[PDB]
């Protein structure tokens, strides 16, 4: 006689968490990160002491068939496709999943707080967008994790470890011009 | 306590 619930209460955790909430989950490998999840639906025995939690699977860029790649935000991870249940005692803890532009914006970074720019299918590993913005000569996408300065004579924006230079140098700059300039 | 996550295999589905 299960019926959907509005929220519940982690008691180990010792917080509540509502439909939509993104969920840290204590993973079957203990040398392993956390998963990810988002809450889709609660569900209930009744009224009994077991609860089960349905989840939409965030996968971790290592945690995905591509495997983590040199531009993979430490705190990124891909939307997918993959869904099953769980039950709640799961439930490690809580998170924010951020989209890119706010995670930017984010003056400090918690150890749980992540961001999202891809969709994920975990059959085929195929992504949304398919392509992205690409910077530097190396013609990498952004890393939100790579300090990166801006040569305004392209507009490009150089990691400096690519362009003759350490990191203390760059940040010293504000006038700026690539090897093309 | 908190129980450890099984996770399923990618386009799996269950029978019953
Ligand atoms: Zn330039
Ligand atoms: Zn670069």
């Amino acid at each position: 006689p299960r019926r959907t619930l509005d929220s519940y209460t982690v008691k180990p955790i010792n917080k509540t968490v509502k439909p939509g909430d993104c969920v840290l989950m204590r993973p079957s490998d203990p040398s392993k990160p956390s998963y990810v999840a988002k809450i889709e639906r609660i569900e209930s025995d009744g009224r009994g002491p077991n609860v089960r939690v349905r989840v939409r699977w965030y996968y971790r860029p290592e945690e995905s068939i591509g495997g983590r790649r040199q531009f993979h935000g430490s705190k990124e991870v891909f939307l997918s496709d993959h869904y099953d249940t769980q039950s709640a005692d799961t439930i490690e803890g809580k998170c924010m999943v951020h989209s890119f532009k706010n995670y930017t914006k984010l003056d400090a970074v918690g150890n749980d707080d992540f961001f999202c720019r891809f969709e994920y299918n975990s059959s085929t590993g195929a992504f949304n967008p398919d392509r992205v913005a690409v910077y530097c000569k190396c013609e990498m996408p952004y890393n939100p994790d790579d300090l990166m300065v801006q040569c305004e004579g392209c507009s490009d924006w150089f990691h400096p470890a690519c362009i003759e230079m350490s990191a203390e140098e760059a940040k010293r700059l504000d006038h700026f011009f690539c090897e093309n300039c | 306590a908190t129980k450890a996550a099984r996770k399923s295999a990618p386009a799996t589905g269950g029978v019953k």
